[PDB]
C-alpha cells in the first residue's frame, strides 16, 4: 500500500505547487487574503479576476467529487467494475438538449433537463417491456442505454450537419473547459451537490445489496426494481447536473473508484469519500496543467486533455435456409427499387435514364452493401469470440484509430490535408490505424481488458474530434461527413477492389467455422478440444480488424450496423455459427442499403450520410425487439 | 406452518408436472428429496416467491394467499439461492451484519442495539475472529458458513435451504446438516432443506418428502418410511438398506 | 463557360466572387444557411438549392445542364466526379497568412476563365477606391490597438488573430491588432474572458449574432464591469459581418469600422 | 500413462505448497478423493495444462516432456473440467462433431469423414432415438451424457474428468460410472476421475489416490482404502466400514 499512498502524496504536492505558482503569477501573494475573503474585491484588474480564478478551483473540486460519486454509483448499480456514464446516454442527451435550445430560442438549463428526460424515457421503456412487471436487468439496461445514446448522437450529428456554424458554443460545452466567470456555477452546484451527498448517505444498505448479487438482494426483501430505479434516477440527475456545470469530461469518475479501491477502504462510505477526494485531486491537477498551458502556449480544453493523459495511465495499469433465401430475395428486389426509384418528383428509371444516373448510384449502393455485410460479419465474429453483447467493431480500435489519424493529420499540418501531396491523408490514417491496433493488441491480453482499452481509445478519439470541432476549423465539417460514414466518395474501381476483398474474406470465413463454434461455450473446454486459444484468438481478431479496416476504407468509421445486425439476428431466433453469420450479414446489408437510399432520397437536395440513417432506422426497431423480449 | 397446494408449476411444459398438496410441520425438520431439478426445484422456487403459484394458494402462517409485504416476508423466511452462490462480498462481519436488513429497514437505526444478535450468531457458527480479511479469501465451506451466519442474523421463522449439500464434501455435508439441526432445535423454527443424498436427509431431518417428477411420492419420518421398497420406486435403481450402529436410521447402499 | 446564366457554385466564397463579378448564380449548395449568415450580397430567391456544401447532390446537378461548377479547392467532392458532370476548376482560398490576396487571385482566375476580365477589373478598382476613401477616417485615432472579438458564450470569446481576413484592412489603415498571442491558420481562436483583462488600452469590438441573452448574462457580472477596456469606454457592439468572405465582406467590415471607430480621436 | 514428479502447488492461491509424487497405472481407474481445497482439482488442472507448473514437470507417455502440440495432446487426453462449463450449446448431436476436431482438423476435414465414429459414440454413450431433436437447456442427466458424447467421440487414450458425479443423482452417476468402466474395459482406457463420494467412487475404481492438506495420503486399491484410519485421515470425521451384502466394495458409513 506504499505505492498508492506515495502516488497520492505526490499528486497533492504537485497540485499545491502548481496552484501556488499559478496564483502567484496571477496576483502577488501579499494581496491574496484581501482578494479571496473580501466579498467586494478591489477594483484593481489584477485583483478582480480572482472572482473567476477561485470559482474554477471550487468547481473543479466539486465536479471531481461528483464524478467519483457517479462512478461508484454506476459501478454498484450495474454491478460492473467499470463505470460508464456516457454510454448510459446522459452526456448525449445533454448535448442534444444544448443543440435544440441553442436554436429556435428557448434557453435555460438544457443539459440537465434533457438528460433527465432521456433517463426517464429509458426507465419507462425498460419498465414497460411486454409485461406489467418491470423485470429490469442490467444487460438490457446497458443495451437500451447504448441504443438511446447512439440515437441522440445521431440526432445531434444531423443537427450539426445541417447547422454547424451556429453551434460553436455547444462544441466548447462538449469539451469541458470549466472556465468560470462568476460564482453562479458554484452557488448553483453546491446546494444540489449537498442534496446529492445527503441522498447518498441515506439508502446505503440498498446500495450494498445492489453491489451484491440480485438473488440475495431479493432474498433480503429489498425492492430491487424500485431501489435500482431510484438509484439510477439519482445517478442520472447528478450526472446531468455535472454536465450542465462543466460539460463532457475525461472520465475522472472512471479513475476515482479504482484508485480508491487500490489504496484500500473495504467499507462503502470510506471508499466513497476516498473516490470523491481522488477525483477532486485529478481534476485539480488537470485544471492547473491547463492553466499553465494557456499561460505558456495555446488555450486547450480540460476534459480532452484529461482523457488524453488518462488513456496511457489506463493502458499501463491494465427454416434457416428459407429465411436466408427470403432476406436475400428482399435485398435483391430492394436494390432493384433503389436503382429504379428516384426523388426528383419520385420518378422511375425506365431505361434511358438508368445508365445516366448509374455512375452515381451503383457505386454508392454497392459500397454501402459491402460495408454493411462486412461490418455485420465483423461484429458477429467479435461477439462470438468475446461473448459480450456490448461488443462492437469499435472494440478493436479500427474506426477510432483511423479517425484519430485523420484528426491528427488535420491538427499537425494546415490546409487541404485530405488530398495534398505533402499531407499523408489516407496513408497517415492507415499507419495510425496499424499503430492503434498494435497498441490495443499489446495492452490487453484478455478480451475484456482489450475491450476496456478500445473504449478508452474511442473516448480519446471523441475528445480529439470535439477539440477539432471546438476551434473554428473550416474543415471540421468535411471530415465530419467521413466520420458519419457517408457513401459519397465511392468509385467503381474502389467498389471492385472492396468486392474482391469481401469475397476473399467470406471464402476464408467458412474455414473458421469450427473455431467460431468451439470458442462459444469454451475457455478450458476449448483448449481441451484440441485448438490453441491465443494462436486462433489473435487470428480471429486480425480477421475482424481487416474487415473493419476495409469497412472504414469504403464507408468510413461507423459501427452501429456492426453492433445491431448480430443482436437482431440473434433475437430473430438464429443461434448457429454459419446461419447466424449469413443472417446478420444480409440484415446489415439490407439495413445499410435502406439507410443509404433514405439519406440520398428522403431529402432530394440535402444528402445525409448513411451512418445516421442506419441509426435512425435501427433504433426504433431495436427498442421494439427489446420490449418484445424484455 | 406452511400448507402448499400446487396444481400447476407453470403453464409452459416442464419435464414432469402434476398437482399435489401437503402441509409442512410447525417445528420439525423437513427434507425435500428428488432427482435433480426435475420437479423438486419448482417447489422451493415457488415457496421462495420466485415462481407464480398459477392456480394455487399458499397460506403464510394462515394470514393470506399471496401479495404480502416484502419487509415482513423477508423478516419471516430466510431463503438460500439454488446453486446460485453469491460471488460478491468483502467482510464476514459486514455480511452477517447486512443480513439484518429486514429488521431495521433501509433507513436503519443500527446505532442502537442489534449487536448482541450478530455476536451470538458469529459465536454460534464457530468463527472465533469477529471480522476476517475477505469473505472470498476463505474457503468454500467458510464462506457458506458465513452465509448461514447471515441467514441466522436475519432472524427468520422459516429457513429454506436450496441444495446446501451440493458442491460440498461429505464430511462438510454432515457438519452443515448437524449445525442446521441443532439450530432448528435451538430456535424452534421450521427448516426445509433440499438434499441430493437420501442418507443425509435420513440423518438430520425429522420429516422426509419425495417428489419423482412432481406427483408427491412419499412423506414420513425416517422410522416411518421403509427405504428398501420405497427408494426403488423413488429413483428407479433397486438399492438396498441395512442397519448401522452409527445412526438410528439404517443406511442405504447402491446394489 | 459561354453562358454565365447556368454557373453553379459549391462553396459560399465562389458565390461571393460570382456576385462581385455580377454573374447570376444558377445553383448554390446550402442557400438557407447562406442567407442566414452572409447578408451583404443579396442572393436571389429563384436560385435552385443543390444541397450541402460538403455533399452537393450530383443527381440534381446532372438533371440540369451546368456550364461551370466552381468549387473550393480541397472542399467538397473529388475533382474527377465534378469534371464528369461539367468542366470547372478548383480555386485556392486559404493558406494561413494572406487569405484576401488569394481571394483576389481566384477572382482574377474566374474572370479569365469565364471571360469576365473587365468586370473583375472594375470591381477591384471600386474596391481600392472604397478602401482609399475611408483612409483619413482612421488616421486621427493614432496607433491605439484594435481588438476584433465575437461572443461565443458568457464564458469564452472568439478573437481574430494576426492572420485573419480583416488583417490586411488593419495593416493598410495603420491599425495594429491588439491580439498578440496564440493564433490558428484560419484567423480565429477561442480564448477565455479573463484573458482579455491583460489588455488595457484596447478598442474591443464585438459582433452579435443571436446571442443577446448571453451578452446580458456576461455584462451583468461584476468581473466584466471591472474590466479595463469597459471602464475606459472602449467596448461597443457593432453589427456582425461575415468573417470568411472576400471583397464584399471586406467592404462591409470597413463600413462597420467606419460607423464604429471612424472619427473618434 | 503419464506420471507426475512435480513439487509445485497453488502458491499464489490460498498460500499452499507441498511436493507431489504419483505414478498412475497403465490402464486402470484412478479415483481422486479428498477435500474440496485438498489439491485434487488443482492436480487435474495441472495435468490438463490449464496453467504451467512452477517447479518440476509432468512426464507423459514415458518418451516426451510436457511440451506437446494441442492436436497431439487432445488426441490422447479428453478433459471434463466441470468448472467453467460450456453453457448454452445451442445445438445437439453437433457436440460430437466438435469433439472430433483433433481428428479431422480445420483443413482437410471433408465435413467429418467416416461418420461411423460419431454414431458409434452417440450409440454407446446411450441408446437415444431423439438425436438432432434436443435443446441446450435440459436436465443434468442428459447434459452430462451429451458432454461425454464428444469425449467418447475423441477416442483419446486418456480420460481426465473432475467431478462427473456432481449435480447428478445416484442413477445418473451409476450410469456415468458404468459407462466409464465399460470404456476402460473395452478400449483399455486410462481414466482419472474426481469423485467426492468415497463408496460410490470405490465401487467403480481400482487405484484410488487420496489427497489431504497439501500432499497425498494413500494410493492403494479400494480394499485397503476402505480402512477406517485412511477415511479418518482424509475426511476428518470418524467413519466406519462394514462388508457389503452384494456390492463388490464394502459400505462405509459416517458416525
Amino acid at each position: 500500500a506504499l505505492f498508492p499512498a506515495l502516488l497520492l502524496a505526490l499528486l497533492v504536492i504537485v497540485a499545491t505547487a502548481l496552484t501556488w505558482m499559478n496564483f502567484s503569477q496571477a496576483l502577488p501573494r501579499s494581496q491574496w487574503a484581501q482578494a479571496a475573503w473580501s466579498p467586494n474585491i478591489n477594483v484593481i484588474e489584477q485583483m478582480i479576476f480572482h472572482y473567476s480564478l477561485l470559482p474554477r478551483l471550487a468547481i473543479s473540486l466539486l465536479v471531481g467529487a461528483g464524478l467519483g460519486l457517479v462512478g461508484v454509483l454506476f459501478q454498484q448499480v450495474l454491478r460492473n467494475p467499470l463505470a460508464e456514464p456516457t454510454t448510459l446516454g446522459v452526456a448525449t442527451g445533454a448535448q442534444l438538449g444544448i443543440t435544440v435550445t441553442t436554436l429556435w430560442a428557448i434557453p435555460g438549463a438544457m443539459a440537465s433537463q434533457f438528460a433527465a428526460l432521456a433517463g426517464a424515457c429509458v426507465v419507462g421503456l425498460i419498465v414497460f417491456g411486454v409485461a406489467w412487471g418491470k423485470r429490469l436487468s442490467p444487460v438490457t439496461l446497458i443495451l437500451a442505454g447504448l441504443v438511446v445514446s447512439l440515437y441522440c448522437g445521431a440526432i445531434n450529428q444531423l443537427l450539426v450537419i445541417f447547422h454547424h456554424d451556429q453551434l460553436q458554443s455547444m462544441f466548447l460545452w462538449s469539451t469541458g473547459t470549466l472556465t468560470q466567470t462568476d460564482w453562479g456555477g458554484v452557488e448553483r452546484l453546491w446546494p444540489q451537490l449537498l442534496g446529492g451527498v445527503m441522498l447518498t448517505l441515506l439508502l446505503l444498505r440498498p446500495l450494498t445489496l445492489m453491489g451484491l448479487d440480485d438473488g440475495v438482494a431479493r432474498n433480503l426483501g429489498l425492492a430491487l426494481s424500485l431501489a435500482r430505479l431510484a438509484a439510477l434516477s439519482l445517478a442520472i440527475v447528478i450526472s446531468a447536473l455535472l454536465v450542465n456545470a462543466v460539460g463532457i469530461i475525461g472520465f475522472i469518475g472512471l479513475f476515482a473508484p479504482l484508485l480508491a479501491k487500490m489504496l484500500g477502504a473495504r467499507r462503502l462510505l470510506p471508499r466513497l469519500m476516498l473516490a470523491s477526494l481522488i477525483g477532486a485531486l485529478i481534476l485539480w491537477l488537470s485544471d492547473q496543467i491547463i492553466l499553465w498551458l494557456t499561460r505558456v502556449w495555446m488555450e486547450v480544453s480540460t476534459g480532452s486533455v484529461t482523457a488524453l493523459i488518462g488513456a496511457p495511465l489506463l493502458l499501463w495499469l491494465l427454416l434457416a435456409f428459407a429465411l436466408a433465401g427470403g432476406v436475400l430475395l428482399l435485398m435483391a428486389v430492394v436494390v432493384a427499387l433503389s436503382f429504379g426509384r428516384d426523388a426528383h418528383g419520385w420518378t422511375w428509371a425506365s431505361g434511358a435514364l438508368l445508365d445516366d444516373l448509374m455512375p452515381w448510384r451503383w457505386p454508392r449502393i454497392m459500397a454501402a452493401l459491402f460495408a454493411g455485410v462486412m461490418l455485420a460479419v465483423a461484429g458477429c465474429i467479435i461477439q462470438r469470440l468475446t461473448g459480450n453483447p456490448m461488443a462492437s467493431p469499435e472494440v478493436l480500435g479500427i474506426s477510432s484509430g483511423a479517425a484519430f489519424g485523420v484528426v491528427l493529420m488535420l491538427f499537425l499540418v494546415p490546409g487541404n490535408a485530405f488530398g495534398w501531396l505533402l499531407p499523408a491523408g489516407s496513408l497517415g490514417a492507415a499507419v495510425t490505424l496499424l499503430i492503434i491496433m498494435i497498441a490495443a493488441g499489446r495492452g490487453g491480453f484478455s478480451p475484456h481488458r482489450m475491450l476496456l482499452a478500445g473504449m478508452a481509445l474511442s473516448t480519446a478519439f471523441t475528445m480529439l474530434l470535439m477539440m477539432l470541432q471546438a476551434s473554428g476549423d473550416p474543415r471540421m465539417a468535411q471530415v465530419l461527413t467521413w466520420i458519419s460514414g457517408s457513401t459519397y466518395n465511392a468509385t467503381d474501381a474502389q467498389v471492385w477492389r472492396t468486392g474482391i476483398v469481401m469475397v476473399i474474406l467470406l471464402a476464408i470465413t467458412p474455414l473458421c467455422r469450427r473455431w467460431l463454434t468451439i470458442l462459444p461455450l469454451g475457455g478450458d473446454t476449448a483448449r481441451a478440444v484440441g485448438m490453441a486459444l491465443t494462436p486462433t484468438r489473435i487470428a480471429l481478431l486480425l480477421l475482424a480488424a481487416c474487415l473493419t479496416a476495409t469497412a472504414t476504407m469504403t464507408i468510413g468509421p461507423l459501427s452501429f450496423v456492426g453492433l445491431m445486425a448480430p443482436h437482431i439476428a440473434r433475437m430473430m431466433g438464429f443461434r448457429r455459427t454459419m446461419p447466424h453469420i449469413v443472417i446478420s450479414a444480409l440484415v446489415g446489408g439490407l439495413l445499410l442499403v435502406f439507410a443509404d437510399w433514405c439519406g440520398r432520397m428522403v431529402l432530394f437536395p440535402f444528402q445525409i450520410p448513411a451512418g445516421l440513417l442506419s441509426t435512425f432506422i435501427g433504433a426504433p426497431y431495436f427498442i421494439y425487439l427489446l420490449r418484445k423480449q424484455s | 406452518t406452511f400448507a402448499l397446494r400446487n396444481i400447476s408449476f407453470r403453464v409452459p411444459g416442464r419435464t414432469l408436472l402434476h398437482p399435489l398438496s401437503l402441509t409442512f410441520p410447525a417445528g420439525k425438520v423437513t427434507g425435500l428429496i428428488g432427482h435433480n431439478g426435475s420437479g423438486k426445484s419448482t417447489l422451493l422456487k415457488m415457496l421462495g416467491r420466485h415462481q407464480p403459484p398459477s392456480e394455487g394458494e399458499i397460506l403464510l402462517d394462515a394470514q393470506p394467499l399471496e401479495s404480502w409485504s416484502s419487509k415482513a416476508f423477508a423478516r419471516k423466511v430466510a431463503y438460500l439461492p439454488q446453486q446460485l452462490p453469491p460471488a460478491e462480498g468483502m467482510t464476514v462481519r459486514e455480511l452477517v451484519a447486512i443480513g439484518r436488513y429486514p429488521w431495521h429497514g433501509a433507513l436503519g437505526r443500527f446505532g442502537a442495539a442489534d449487536r448482541e444478535k450478530v455476536e451470538e450468531a458469529i459465536s454460534l457458527v464457530g468463527l472465533k475472529p469477529l471480522a476476517h480479511r475477505l469473505v472470498d479469501s476463505l474457503s468454500g465451506g467458510e464462506r457458506q458458513r458465513a452465509w448461514i451466519a447471515m441467514l441466522v442474523a436475519q432472524d427468520s421463522r422459516c429457513l429454506l435451504l436450496d441444495e446446501p449439500t451440493s458442491a460440498l464434501d461429505i464430511a462438510h455435508q454432515v457438519d452443515v446438516l448437524s449445525l442446521v439441526h441443532r439450530l432448528s432445535q435451538e430456535r424452534g423454527l421450521t427448516v426445509i432443506a433440499v438434499l441430493h443424498d437420501i442418507n443425509m436427509a435420513a440423518r438430520y431431518c425429522d420429516y422426509l418428502v419425495a417428489l419423482r417428477g412432481g406427483e408427491m411420492i412419499a412423506q414420513g419420518t425416517p422410522a416411518e418410511i421403509m427405504r428398501g421398497e420405497t427408494l426403488e420406486m423413488i429413483y428407479g435403481i433397486p438399492m438396498g438398506i441395512l442397519p448401522h450402529p452409527a445412526g438410528a436410521a439404517p443406511v442405504s447402499f447402491v446394489y | 463557360a459561354i453562358d454565365p446564366n447556368r454557373i453553379v457554385a459549391l462553396e459560399w466564397l465562389p458565390v461571393e466572387l460570382l456576385l462581385a463579378l455580377g454573374i447570376v448564380p444558377y445553383g448554390v449548395a446550402d442557400t438557407i444557411n447562406y442567407r442566414l449568415w452572409v447578408s451583404e450580397p443579396p442572393l436571389p430567391d429563384s436560385v435552385i438549392d443543390v444541397g450541402l456544401r460538403t455533399e452537393p447532390n450530383l443527381e440534381l446537378l446532372t438533371t440540369m445542364r451546368p456550364s461551370f461548377m466552381v468549387w473550393s479547392a480541397g472542399y467538397g467532392p473529388s475533382p474527377e466526379m465534378l469534371a464528369r458532370i461539367a468542366p470547372g476548376r478548383g480555386f485556392n482560398f486559404s493558406d494561413g497568412k494572406q487569405p484576401l490576396a488569394m481571394a483576389r487571385k481566384s477572382l482574377t482566375e474566374m474572370a479569365d476563365l469565364l471571360n469576365l476580365q473587365s468586370a473583375a477589373e472594375t470591381h477591384l478598382a471600386q474596391y481600392e477606391d472604397f478602401i482609399r476613401s475611408m483612409k483619413p477616417r482612421f488616421v486621427k485615432r493614432g496607433a491605439r490597438p484594435l481588438l476584433l472579438t465575437t461572443l461565443i458564450d458568457p464564458r469564452h470569446m472568439l478573437v481574430f488573430g494576426p492572420n485573419s481576413l480583416f488583417q490586411e484592412i488593419l495593416d493598410e489603415y495603420g491599425i495594429p491588432n491588439a491580439w498578440q498571442g496564440e493564433t490558428n491558420f484560419w484567423g480565429s481562436t477561442a480564448v477565455s474572458i479573463d484573458r482579455l483583462a491583460a489588455y488595457k488600452d484596447v478598442d474591443v469590438l464585438c459582433f452579435d449574432h443571436d446571442n443577446s441573452k448571453d451578452m446580458d448574462a456576461l455584462m451583468a457580472t461584476p468581473l466584466w464591469q471591472a474590466m479595463p477596456f469597459v471602464r475606459a469606454g472602449r467596448f461597443q457592439r457593432v453589427p456582425a459581418v461575415w468573417f470568411y468572405g472576400a471583397t464584399l465582406s471586406a467592404m462591409h467590415f470597413v463600413r462597420v469600422l467606419d460607423n464604429a471607430i471612424g472619427g473618434k480621436a
